[PDB]
DNA sequence: CACGTATGCTATAATGTGGCAGTCTGACGCGG
DNA sequence: TCCGCGTCAGACTCGTAGGATTATAGCATACGTGA
């Protein structure tokens, strides 16, 4: 039979009232007063429509069906605020709407990264700047270019211009043979390899050693300032909290403990050659 | 011959004279684009029919219409030159007029309403370069034609669909150009159906009666008609004697006098003969007889009207008897014939469940859009759409050319639709086939595989920009306001540049140019396909495809073809193929007019061939008579055999038709198994091009030909005396013959000197012309990068020596001389270019300075105060080319830092690193920078450096241009004056400036002084738009991506030298590692002293069978024996006279050499530039098949005193004694293949790491560990290791827990096994949840 | 994730599960307006549409196509087949301390021996050079190792040789056919980037020097140590597991 | 073919003599490529049971 | 209040959809 | 049971190179969080 979600829905419209000019009113008029019945058929009866503008709306976010259900929710909203006293037909106020909600729709669930309207807007009429001097230079418009046409600023273009860019997909294969996708190369960020690892881990054990080979007042002040050992990164003033209580004393015996650790550096072998580092 | 031929000439040792002259070897490329661009006026042709064929396109309501007028071409707005830099398509301006025309709506068709006429621009398309290249993005990119199946009719059979039946089913299928498909098949009962697009398989009758046919014409059609005659009581039936032939006499055959044959007897053609000759036309027959045949046409009884028996219904005797009571004693049946004139049609509409015409729509109808209720509309407006209306379907020439020629028609040329003829036609000649006459076409003959070049593919996607406009055109036409809407507005130029810009470079055929070499080059471009769109596939590819087809002959080379899995689909042009005007190959042939050889060629396409009887070129003319013997090898009907004189037709133009280019370089490829030449020619591609361009003392001929045409060299376009010579540039002055009489008549050719390749290799033109020489039309002035004197020259010919050495040449493993690495002969050069971007991040701009955080002064050393490392500075890993830096945002500095650079101290700026340093391995000088900036932010001092010396070394380039092209000027106007008015010092006494104010008497000549006058004026106000075209794209600020703000592109220059790892190869196929570079002291050495230079193993040549290789070691030595003895007399300092004799006894040796050159011609100068060219060794030309042989070889190795044999006295250099017995020695012409060992070791301890996955990346592109697949994986199964795996499944890949666990404990010492479990898993765990399956992990 | 070109990307997932969201959303919303069944019906219809395609997109009809004209990868996929998690991503593995290079003769060599390029081995083992420095007391800590190494001085070399003296790298060839497709041997620190291999092994590997390449790989722990001297040596290995016939024969 | 080759490699081959010997060596170096992945897939198939 | 993001409304009549795929193959089940 | 239509497989490592198009109107009223 069919088996096409498309075809099903198309045939169940094809069987739906085509109302003439008093017929509309007649329906429309009990449907703002609500009629349930009449809300119903008005909406049944124009899907036929809504599909004839969703013919023109493909190819630029979603499919077919999507722009359809979409669309109908246009008819909805429209049926929702009718005016049948009025002598002009209802198609015509529908159309306004129907071609609304799909734009609308596709402005969303076109991009992965969603844009809101404003940004959207705005980066149209850039666009659609663009169509026409690149029809006189014959030469796609540069950022400049676009900018001289509208006298706006030039940030705001290249701004306008840097959230129209398209996303490749992490699965998309590479060079005319699928041999590998984007992560059998993009690296991991986060986790640097064991030697970056065992780095941290060596270096920061090498300073526990510096630390308890330096004098027991002097590694008291210099680690619980620096949040080393301490549970809180304090300052020369709030060094005060602990035992220290002191200004002066402290900035002395801070960097007392860095001039005795900095020699301590030269000896073992570092000082100038861990410098470059 | 010619002066850049007198230098040095190549003994030819051809024996069949070139009646046909190598053509351009790039002509498919340059004339199929040319096709595209071609602004034909009525033949429509590329552009110009893709806008007659869309346009005009009219509104939907049909009221308002946009019809096209003319297009034209902008010169592009950069040019190669600068396209190449830069990096953006070198395309030209689309300017197209379309005049918008529209109607009155109740009036007829008021046309003359407004008609609205202007010019629009939509994409820019790339043009092609005079090398068949496209620059896209900086690019010279090469598209390669297509091979698909041509469209028409076609007829084939499924050897057995079900080998249940195992019968035969024949089947036909129509195939268009556009449009939809059309197949025809049988079934196990013979019944023909029809599949639209191999959809629902319907009736074959149910198509029929949609082309309005009722069940009597059908029959009528197809089927023949058999009279019946009831006369009083006797029935009586039409015999034609030629019917009941080959059947048995079913019941008792008698005439008007006489019984021919008995019941149960077969009917012979004796008893055929007896009836036809005695004129039978009537015989008595029974009624039993009718009982099974079919009644033709319709039968109503005369009397009631009702039909007694409808058409096609099987006859019964009760069914007779009514219609013989009826009124009828004429009826007319089927015949049938189980064995010719087969029954189908009519067991088929028993089949068949249709009615009339309008029900044989709703089927079809019912087919293709299945679950619309249908109309009279829809059904009829879908069958006509298919295969009947000029929009949907299209044959075009070459589809109805097959189409019609496949069905034996009347016509070449027809409609582009199908008619209902040739639908029923297409049946006929199936159910032919099926009968038993008429053969299937099969797809694998060249005649069905059509070649689509590159001009007609940017034809079809042009169409598509087109096509996809029109939806865009018409839906604005018609809601949209009629007046006030502009033809522009509609037109949008995005579509049309996308879809083009889509083929040159998404397309499988459009490509990076492979130009590591010019035969790379030339074949590449010669490359054809039958893959990507439209095409085949590996997967679907099948064997008889990839099979060599005898049409490949003089069409398509044997031996040129990937040895990958894309092995038989990929192919080489042959040398002297040529496309044919509608699509098909075709090969030149000498045609036989009345026996003699005429030396007129005729291109005899793919499906000609078959017809005539075609000699070889191993046949003897008889100087201009007829074949010296009376039979003659020759070949026909794809098979080959011995015919007699007046038998033969045509015959093979040249021996080498048969072969590629890639192929008609290898000399004796006779003597060379077609494994080994296949990879050898392959292999020839990947040859590097050297230091120093070493011409092959081994070629072919075929040398210069290929260097020429590559278009890699220099060639003069006039003859005349080179002005001056230079490294960067040539001036030639023109000859008073050949210069035109109005311009000047002195040639620029400013040289391409080095810079980059696609493989990252050397390019350079370095001039092979003396200062002030004279130089003929058609001279190479500059020599390429693997070219010498204009022949080709892609390796380099040593001294080799056959013999094992130690097991250094253990399988293929080559042993090189340290000489040849002193020499640095095989030492390659190697351009690499760099890029340091300028980026706009979230956080801010990036800039380009010296200043850079965490640096030693070691490092900014090279580097100036902008941040760019200087020209001409060497450079390692390590080294910083260009200093950048960008933004740091909150960055938490770790306690451990904080405190670091609060003791050392140096706050780094609010400012990131990542400036751009030599890759860790690479070092080499760079040779040039250069600076790409936005057209905005203030630029570095050292950009302006740069820009400095482009305006001040243009306005010197173009000062020197009008300068030389002035005195080029007035050296005409010179000659002009003294012809008259004759007087030389007095005119030359006051300044150049006022010449023009001199005239002459009327005369042609005082035209021509106004002529020079005002286009010396014309140059000199051309100068200034030239300076300005010059200054502002210096000026100009370079366009780039969004969010980069400039680039500084580095060149350097590697200089890798050949070592152990490095792979390379002869031309036969014989590959080969260096392992090891034997000392100078260490390697053989003849009695006499010189060294070899390779040692090659002899167990690389019986199982290879690619004899070549020591026919080309053997020549080699001879020609090289030559040069040793002209060599020893020019050092002698002897004489011209000694040097003439000795060299036209050279020249002339060969039984009969095809270049007879007498040297009493060549003066004394010109001899002694020849013998100083001849002492490295007299070069020697070996056709592909027509090459020397022993008799000539081993008389040339008596010229040179060399051993007839060819093996030496050789000496072991390590040691001084003696080899046990000879060697053969000799001068093999070997290649540096592109596999460079640099270019591939490896290695990993601990790197980046997978993003899901959590192993490691791959490739020493990315720095990636070797995959450890599932069968290495076994292997260790196999062993028992058991921790050796489990490591290289955990610590080494994924196990997150245990890499660096590992890690510290190797460090430690304690290598400890200490698992977890990969990350993989637990991905697939979560994986299989996230499908809905509850998979947890189940404890003990 | 994004690209250092300032792009994103994105796995196809991503974009199929916004295609299941939009239309439960949507549904959400006609429940809410009570709208006519027939469109109900399409919405439910186009739900399990999105549905089965994120489940398995190339099943049930014609799978979703995305941006590249291409079918959109779904779950199903990454657990389906060759291209799925277990044969790629699971049971084979890009696997550290591994290197390869052209193999070029050895007939100098022992069996049990094998040319290792030194710059090859100094990368392969780095873990185990910073180890033995720690110990001699010339690196203090690991980043001062690190740069011992990078600086390529003289006495980094000799350490380097020292660790590698006794202990044994597996050289593995494509195609890995039989156990003997990897074999293990002493490494020969070689100056040069070819690897040079035993010519009576080239029969198992069947590895032709005309441009072979070979995998090495180092075995870190002990027991993998003991594991390649004891079975994967090319000493230990000389007939054939197929047949009880010597592999290692000249030729 | 009814007429074989007759010439050898040390002789040299004519210009079909080579046309004839394609057919083969296309043929023998396509079921190099093309064959070895039922023979490699039968390592595979016979592993997963043993 | 404001900047960014969202929801909203407009009225001639208009009311059933529709660019490629190229066909691969030998095997083994699963509804009519 | 035969026909037919569907679903499932189809060697292992290495390489090269990056990547693409479109289009959703002007305007005002509105809802949400920091100052
Ligand atoms: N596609 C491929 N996949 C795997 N291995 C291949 C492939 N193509 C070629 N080889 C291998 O490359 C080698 C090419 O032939 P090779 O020169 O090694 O022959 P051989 O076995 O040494 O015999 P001979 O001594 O007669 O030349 C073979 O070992 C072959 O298995």
């Amino acid at each position: 039979r069919v088996l096409d979600a498309t075809q099903l829905y198309l045939g169940e419209i094809g069987y739906s009232p085509l109302l003439t000019a008093e017929e509309e009113v007649y329906f429309a008029r009990r449907a703002l007063r609500g009629d349930v019945a009449s809300r119903r058929r008005m909406i049944e009866s124009n899907l036929r429509l809504v599909v004839k503008i969703a013919r023109r709306y493909g190819n630029r976010g979603l499919a077919l069906l999507d722009l359809i259900e979409e669309g109908n929710l246009g008819l909805i909203r429209a049926v929702e605020k009718f005016d049948p006293e009025r002598g002009f037909r209802f198609s015509t106020y529908a159309t306004w709407w129907i071609r609304q909600t799909i734009e609308r729709a596709i402005m969303n669930q076109t991009r992965t990264i969603r844009l809101p309207i404003h940004i959207v807007k705005e980066l149209n009429v850039y666009l659609r700047t663009a169509r026409e001097l690149s029809h006189k230079l014959d030469h796609e418009p540069s950022a400049e270019e676009i900018a001289e046409q509208l006298d706006k600023p030039v940030d705001d273009v290249s701004r306008m211009l840097r959230l129209n860019e398209r996303i490749t997909s992490v699965d998309t294969p590479l060079g005319g043979d699928s041999e590998k996708a984007l992560l059998d190369i993009l690296a991991d960020e986060k986790e640097n390899g064991p030697e970056d690892t065992t780095q941290d881990d060596d270096m920061k054990q090498s300073i526990v050693k510096w630390l308890f080979e330096l004098n027991a007042k002097q590694r008291e002040v210099l680690a619980r300032r620096f949040g080393l050992l301490g549970y809180e990164a304090a300052t020369l003033e709030d060094v005060g909290r602990e035992i220290g209580l002191t200004r002066e004393r402290v900035r002395q015996i801070q960097v007392e403990g860095l001039r005795r650790l900095r020699e301590i550096l030269q000896t073992q072998g570092l000082n100038i050659e861990a410098l470059f580092l | 011959y010619s002066y850049t031929e007198k230098k040095r000439i190549r003994k030819d040792f051809g024996k069949r004279p070139q009646v046909l002259d190598v053509p351009y070897l790039l002509s498919i490329q340059l004339d199929s684009f040319q096709k595209f661009i071609e602004q034909d006026p009525e033949g429509q042709y590329g552009l110009e029919a893709a806008f007659r064929s869309v346009f005009p396109i009219q509104s939907y309501s049909g009221n308002s219409e946009l019809q096209y007028v003319s297009y034209r071409l902008g010169e592009p707005v950069f040019d190669v030159q600068e396209c190449q830099i830069r990096g953006v398509t070198y395309s030209a301006p689309l300017r197209v007029k379309l005049r918008l025309v529209i109607y009155e709506r109740e009036a007829p068709e008021g046309t003359v309403k407004d008609i609205k006429e202007q010019e629009v621009y939509m994409g820019e398309i790339p043009l092609m370069t005079d090398n068949g290249t496209f620059v896209i993005n900086g690019t010279e990119r090469v598209i390669v034609s297509q091979l698909h199946r041509s469209p028409g009719v076609f007829f084939d059979s499924d050897k057995g669909k079900t080998h249940s039946s195992g019968k035969v089913l024949y089947n036909a299928r129509i195939i268009p150009y556009r449009g939809s498909w059309l197949d025809f098949e049988f079934d196990p009962k013979d019944n023909l159906f029809v599949r639209i697009d191999r959809r629902r398989k319907l009736p074959a009758t149910i198509i029929l009666r949609a082309l309005n046919y009722t069940t009597e014409q059908i029959l009528d059609l197809f089927f023949e008609k058999v009279i019946f005659e009831i006369r009083d009581n006797k029935l009586q039936m039409e015999l034609v004697p030629e019917r009941l032939r080959g059947e048995t006499a079913s019941f008792d055959i008698e005439a008007n006098g006489k019984v021919y044959v008995e019941k149960g007897r077969r009917i012979t053609a004796r008893h055929i003969r007896q009836l036809e000759k005695d004129d039978v036309k009537l015989i008595e027959v029974p009624v039993e007889y009718i009982a099974g045949k079919v009644v033709a046409k319709d039968y109503i009884d005369e009397s009631t009207g009702e039909l007694i028996c409808a058409a096609n219904m099987e006859l019964s005797l009760d069914l007779l008897a009514k219609l013989s009571q009826s009124g009828h004693k004429r009826i007319e049946t089927l015949f049938t014939n189980d064995l010719d004139h087969g029954p189908y049609i009519s067991e088929t509409l028993r089949v068949d469940p249709t009615n009339d015409r309008l029900s044989a729509l709703v089927e079809i109808y019912r087919m293709m859009r299945p679950g619309e209720p249908p109309t009279r509309e829809a059904a009829e407006s879908l069958f006509e759409n298919l295969f009947f209306s000029e929009d949907r379907y299209d044959l075009s020439a070459v589809g109805r050319m097959k189409f019609n020629r496949s069905l034996l028609r009347e016509e070449i040329e027809g409609s582009g639709i199908l008619s209902k003829d040739d639908i029923i036609d297409v049946m006929k000649k199936l159910i032919d086939i099926r009968n038993g006459k008429g053969e299937v076409d099969d797809i694998d003959h060249l005649g069905n595989r059509r070649i689509r070049s590159v001009g007609e593919m940017a034809e079809n996607q042009f169409r598509v920009g087109l096509v996809r406009v029109e939806r865009a055109v018409k839906e604005r036409l018609s809601l949209g306001d009629l007046d006030t809407l502009m033809p522009q507005d509609m037109i949008n130029a995005k579509p049309i540049s996308a879809a083009v810009k889509e083929f040159f470079g998404s397309s499988q055929l459009s490509q990076f140019m492979d130009q590591n070499n010019p035969l790379s080059e030339i074949t590449h471009k010669r490359r054809i396909s039958a893959l990507g769109p439209g095409g085949l596939t590996r997967e679907r590819a099948g064997f008889e495809v990839r099979d060599v087809h005898p049409t490949h002959y003089g069409r398509v080379c044997p031996i040129e073809t990937p040895e990958g899995p894309n092995i038989g689909l990929i192919n080489s042009l042959s040398v002297y193929a040529q496309t044919n005007e509608y699509g098909f190959l075709e090969t030149p042939y000498r045609k036989v007019t009345d026996g003699v050889v005429t030396d007129e060629i005729h291109y005899l396409s793919a499906i000609e061939e078959g017809n005539y009887v075609i000699a070889q070129a191993n046949s003897n003319l008889d100087e201009e008579g007829h074949f010296v013997e009376d039979l003659v090898t020759c070949r026909s009907k794809g098979e080959s055999s011995l015919f007699s004189r007046d038998q033969v037709d045509y015959m093979d133009v040249s021996t080498q038709q048969v072969v590629s280019v890639g192929a008609s370089l290898i000399p004796f490829l006779e003597h060379d198994d077609a494994n080994r030449a296949l990879m050898g020619a392959n292999m020839q591609r990947q040859a590097v091009p050297t230091l120093r361009a070493d011409k092959p003392l081994v070629g072919t001929g075929m040398e210069r030909a290929v260097a020429v045409d590559s278009g890699v060299t220099a060639v003069a376009k006039r003859g005349g005396v080179v002005q001056y010579v230079d490294a960067s540039r040539i001036v030639i002055k023109v000859n008073e013959d050949e210069m035109y009489p109005g311009e000047a008549g002195i040639d620029i050719y400013n040289l391409t000197k080095y810079t980059r390749s696609n493989q990252n290799t050397c390019i350079n033109q370095m001039p092979c012309v003396s200062l002030g020489e004279p130089v003929e039309r058609g001279d190479v002035l500059a020599d390429g990068p693997s070219t010498d004197l204009g022949e080709l020259a892609l390796g380099q010919n040593m001294r080799v020596a056959f013999m094992p050495w130690n097991g250094y040449n253990f399988e293929d493993s080559i042993l090189v001389s340290e000489r040849v690495v002193q020499e640095d002969r095989f030492t390659t050069i190697h351009i690499q270019e760099l890029a340091c971007v300028s980026r706009d991040t979230k956080l801010g701009p990036e800039e380009i300075t010296a200043d850079i955080p965490n640096v030693g002064e070691a490092a900014l050393s090279k580097l100036d105060e902008s941040g760019i490392v200087y020209i001409g500075a060497e450079v390692t890993g390590g080294d910083i080319l260009v200093g950048k830096v960008t933004p740091k945002g909150e960055t938490q500095l770790t306690p451990e830092e904080k405190l670091l650079r609060a003791i050392f101290g140096e706050k780094a700026s609010d400012v990131k690193d990542s400036s751009l340093r030599v890759p860790n391995g690479v070092s080499g000088t760079v040779i040039d920078v250069q600076v790409f900036t936005r057209d905005g932010v203030e630029k570095d001092k050292r950009a302006l450096e740069i820009e400095e010396m482009q305006l001040k070394q243009a306005k010197k380039d173009l000062s020197e241009e009008l300068q030389i092209l002035e005195a080029g000027l007035f050296s005409r106007i010179r000659a002009v004056l003294v012809a008259g008015g004759v007087e030389a010092e007095k005119l030359d006494k006051l300044p150049r400036d006022r010449w023009l104010e001199l005239g002459l008497t009327d005369e042609e000549k005082q035209n021509q002084l106004e002529q020079l006058a005002e286009q010396y004026d014309e140059l000199k106000h051309e100068f200034e738009k030239k300076l300005e075209a010059k200054r502002r794209k210096i000026t100009q600020g370079d366009d780039l991506a969004p969010g980069v703000l400039k680039i500084v592109k580095v060149y350097l220059a590697v200089k890798r030298r050949i070592q152990p790892g490095d792979k390379m190869a002869g031309r036969h196929g014989n590959k080969g590692v260096i392992s090891k570079i034997n000392p100078i002291e260490d390697m053989p050495y003849d009695e006499n002293g010189t060294p070899v230079d390779i040692v090659l193993n002899p167990l690389g040549v019986p199982s290879r069978m690619n004899i070549g290789q020591i026919l080309e070691t053997h020549l080699g030595m001879a020609a090289k024996g030559i040069g040793d003895k002209i060599n020893a007399m020019l050092k002698q300092q002897q004489e011209v006279a000694k040097l003439r004799e000795f060299i036209q006894r050279a020249y002339d040796l060969g039984a009969d050499v095809r270049q007879k050159v007498d040297l009493s011609t060549f003066s004394d100068e010109e001899v002694m530039r020849l013998a100083e060219n001849l002492r490295k060794g007299m070069p020697i030309a070996t056709p592909v098949f027509d090459g020397a042989k022993e008799a000539e070889i081993k008389e040339l190795l008596k010229l040179g005193d060399l051993p007839t044999s060819g093996q030496i006295r050789l000496y072991d250099g390590r040691t001084g004694e003696q080899f046990e017995r000879p060697v053969t020695v000799g001068y093999m012409y070997m290649l540096k293949l592109n596999h460079l060992v640099d270019d591939k070791m490896h290695a990993r301890s601990t790197g980046s790491y997978s993003l899901v996955t959590q192993q490691p990346l791959g490739g020493k592109a990315q720095f990636g560990g070797q995959r450890f697949g599932e069968m290495e994986v076994w292997a260790l199964e196999a062993y028992g290791a058991a921790y050796t795996l489990q490591e290289m499944l955990t610590v080494k890949s994924d196990d997150v827990n245990g890499r660096t666990k590992m890690y510290k404990n190797i460090v430690d010492g304690n290598h400890q096994m200490e698992p977890g479990m990969p990350e993989s898993f637990n991905v697939l765990l979560k994986e299989i949840r996230s499908l809905g399956i509850n998979i947890e992990l189940e404890d003990e | 994730v994004p690209l250092d070109g300032g792009r994103f990307a994105t796995s196809d997932l991503n974009d199929l599960y916004r295609r299941v969201i939009n239309r439960n959303n949507r549904l959400k919303r006609l429940l809410d307006l009570a709208a006519p069944d027939i469109i109900v019906r399409n919405e439910k219809r186009m739900l399990q549409e999105a549905v089965d395609a994120l489940l398995d997109n190339g099943r049930r009809g014609r799978a979703i196509t995305g941006s590249n004209k291409r079918p959109l990868k779904s779950l199903a996929d990454m657990i389906k087949g060759k291209q799925g998690r277990f044969r790629q991503n699971l049971l084979g593995k890009r696997v550290d301390y591994s290197g390869r290079s052209v193999i070029t003769v050895g007939p100098y060599l022992r069996l049990h021996q094998c040319g290792l390029p030194k710059k090859m081995a100094l990368e392969l083992f780095k873990p185990f050079i910073y180890g033995k420095l720690e110990l001699r007391g010339l690196a203090t800590t690991i980043k001062a190792a690190k740069k011992m190494v990078e600086r390529e001085e003289a006495v980094v070399w000799d350490i380097l040789d020292e660790v590698i003296r006794e202990h044994p790298v597996l050289l593995n060839r494509a195609p890995t056919l039989h156990r003997l497709g990897i074999q293990a041997f002493e490494p020969v620190l070689i100056e040069g980037k070819a690897i040079q291999l035993h010519p009576l092994v080239c029969a198992a590997y069947n590895a032709d020097f005309d441009g072979d390449q070979m995998a090495v790989h180092v075995p870190l722990t002990l027991e993998a140590q003991l594991e390649a001297r004891a079975l994967m040596m090319s000493t230990n290995n000389i007939l054939s597991p197929a047949n009880g016939e010597p592999i290692i024969v000249p030729s | 073919i009814e007429t074989p080759i007759t010439a050898n490699f040390r002789e040299g081959l004519n210009v079909l003599q080579y046309f004839i010997s394609t057919h083969g060596a296309r043929k023998g170096l396509a079921d190099t490529a093309l064959k070895t992945a039922n023979s490699g897939y039968l390592t595979r198939r016979l592993v997963d049971v043993a």
